[PDB]
C-alpha cells in the first residue's frame, strides 16, 4: 500500500521553530509532487506549499509565504515543512499529500502555537432503568487528551465532548457513559485519561 | 489565482435521500476539480477526481458532474456513513485552491433529551472551585437551550457548552452545560436546577439537586 506518515508535531512559543517531516512508503517521490495542506481547529482546509523533489521547485501560500520553508530528499523519500516565526494563526492539524488529484494523505500531526506552558488534567467523577456517569477532566494544555472507560471495554453509549478552552487558557471536557442501573455494582466503572503532553496518566474509579 | 465557491454551508438530509453539492470556479478550470471527504478528526479521503471519476473503493452512491465552471458532488441514497464534510478543490493552477467545504448532517425523527445534573463531586470541592455539569443525552435536532436556576436565579457568561458529533448508529448529539463558581459562592446558595428547552419536550425540563442532600 501506499503511505505517508508524517512526524515532529508538538506544543511550540509563538516565533518558535518546529520541522514537520513526511516519509512516503510505497511509491518514489521523484514520481510525484508533495504538499503540505493544513486545517486549524474547526475550520477548513488550506493549502500551505509544494515541491517538486527531482528538481526542488516549491509554491507557497501567501499566509505562509517567506515563513514557512518546504523542502525534500529524494534519497530518503522524504518530504520537510521547515515552520519558522510561527504565529497563534498557524495552529493546525498538519498533513501531507501527494498528487490527478490529492489520492494519499498522512494521518496528520497537531501543531499549537501557544506561551502557555504543559499542564496535565485534574480527573474527577461524575456519580450517578437507566443511569448516567462519567469524568471531569479539568485544567490541561495542551490538547489532546484520551479518556477510555474499563482499559477500553465499554464503548456503547460513550460520550466524549469536545475540550473546550476556558478563560484561564487551560482545556476542559468531560466523558460521560450510559448504563442500566441493573448492572451498577456487578460492573466496576473507570475512565482512563492520558495526556501525553505532560507525561501524564491517571485512572478514576466512578461510583456513587 | 482562481476561487472555487461552494454552497451549501450546511445541509441535513434523510438516510436514503438524494444529495447535492455544487462548488462554481471563478475562472474555467477545465476537468481539473476533485472531491474529498473528510470525517470528525480524520484526514480527507479523495471520493472524485479529473471532475467526474470515481476513486478506487469509494461506494458507487457517490457520482461527479461538470457544467463549464459548475461542478456538483451527487451521493444517490445517502448512507450513516456518510455523515462527513465535503471539499471541492481546483489543481487547474497554483495555488490549488479548497472550497470552503460542506457539512452533511444526517436529518432524523425528533428525539427528546435524556437529562441528567451532576453535583460538583467531593474530590473537586477540596481544590476551591465546583463545576455543576449537566447532561442532555440522545436527542435530534441540535439546537437545545439550557438555563441554570441556581438559587432560582438566571446565570450569564458563567457557563460553557460542548456538544458530541452526530453518532454513526442513532444520529442524535448529546450535549454538556457547565456552571463554573467558586468553592465560596458555590457553598452560599441551597437549589441547583438546570432548566432545558427543546422541540421534542412539551414544556421546558428541569432537573435540580439541593447542595450536599444526597
Amino acid at each position: 500500500e501506499v503511505q505517508l506518515v508524517e512526524s515532529g508535531g508538538g506544543l511550540v512559543q509563538p516565533g518558535g521553530s518546529l520541522r514537520l517531516s513526511c516519509a512516503a512508503s510505497g511509491f518514489n517521490i521523484k514520481d510525484t509532487y508533495i504538499h503540505w495542506v493544513r486545517q486549524a481547529p474547526g475550520k477548513g482546509l488550506e493549502w500551505v506549499a509544494r515541491i517538486y523533489p527531482t528538481n526542488g521547485y516549491t509554491r507557497y501560500a501567501d499566509s505562509v509565504k517567506g515563513r514557512f520553508t518546504i523542502s525534500a530528499d529524494t534519497s530518503k523519500n522524504t518530504a520537510y515543512l521547515q515552520m519558522n516565526s510561527l504565529r497563534a494563526e498557524d495552529t493546525a492539524v498538519y498533513y501531507c499529500s501527494r498528487w490527478y488529484a490529492m489520492d494519499y494523505w498522512g494521518q496528520g500531526t497537531l501543531v499549537t502555537v501557544s506561551s502557555a506552558s504543559t499542564k496535565g488534567p485534574s480527573v474527577f467523577p461524575l456519580a450517578p432503568g437507566t443511569a448516567a456517569l462519567g469524568c471531569l477532566v479539568k485544567d490541561y494544555f495542551p490538547e489532546p487528551v484520551t479518556v477510555s472507560w474499563n482499559s477500553g471495554a465499554l464503548t456503547s453509549g460513550v460520550h466524549t465532548f469536545p475540550a473546550v478552552l476556558q478563560s484561564s487558557g487551560l482545556y476542559s471536557l468531560s466523558s460521560v457513559v450510559t448504563v442500566p442501573s441493573s448492572s451498577l455494582g456487578t460492573q466496576t466503572y473507570i475512565c482512563n485519561v492520558n495526556h501525553k503532553p505532560s507525561n501524564t496518566k491517571v485512572d478514576k474509579k466512578v461510583e456513587p | 489565482d482562481i476561487q472555487m465557491t461552494q454552497s451549501p454551508s450546511s445541509l441535513s438530509a434523510s438516510v436514503g435521500d438524494r444529495v447535492t453539492i455544487t462548488c462554481r470556479a471563478s475562472q474555467d478550470v477545465n476537468t481539473a476539480v476533485a472531491w474529498y471527504q473528510q470525517k470528525p478528526g480524520k484526514a480527507p479521503k479523495l471520493l472524485i477526481y479529473s471532475a467526474s471519476f470515481l476513486y478506487s473503493g469509494v461506494p458507487s452512491r457517490f457520482s461527479g458532474s461538470r457544467s463549464g465552471t459548475d461542478f456538483t458532488l451527487t451521493i444517490s441514497s445517502l448512507q450513516p456513513e456518510d455523515f462527513a464534510t465535503y471539499y471541492c478543490q481546483q489543481h487547474y493552477t497554483t495555488p490549488p485552491t479548497f472550497g470552503q467545504g460542506t457539512k452533511v448532517e444526517i436529518k432524523r425523527t425528533v428525539a427528546a433529551p435524556s437529562v441528567f445534573i451532576f453535583p460538583p463531586s467531593d474530590e473537586q470541592l477540596k481544590s476551591g472551585t465546583a463545576s455543576v455539569v449537566c447532561l442532555l443525552n440522545n436527542f435530534y435536532p441540535r439546537e437545545a437551550k439550557v438555563q441554570w436556576k441556581v438559587d432560582n436565579a438566571l446565570q450569564s457568561g458563567n457557563s460553557q457548552e460542548s456538544v458530541t458529533e452526530q453518532d454513526s448508529k442513532d444520529s442524535t448529539y448529546s450535549l454538556s452545560s457547565t456552571l463554573t463558581l467558586s468553592k465560596a459562592d458555590y457553598e452560599k446558595h441551597k437549589v441547583y436546577a438546570c432548566e432545558v428547552t427543546h422541540q421534542g419536550l412539551s414544556s421546558p425540563v428541569t432537573k435540580s439537586f439541593n447542595r450536599g442532600e444526597c
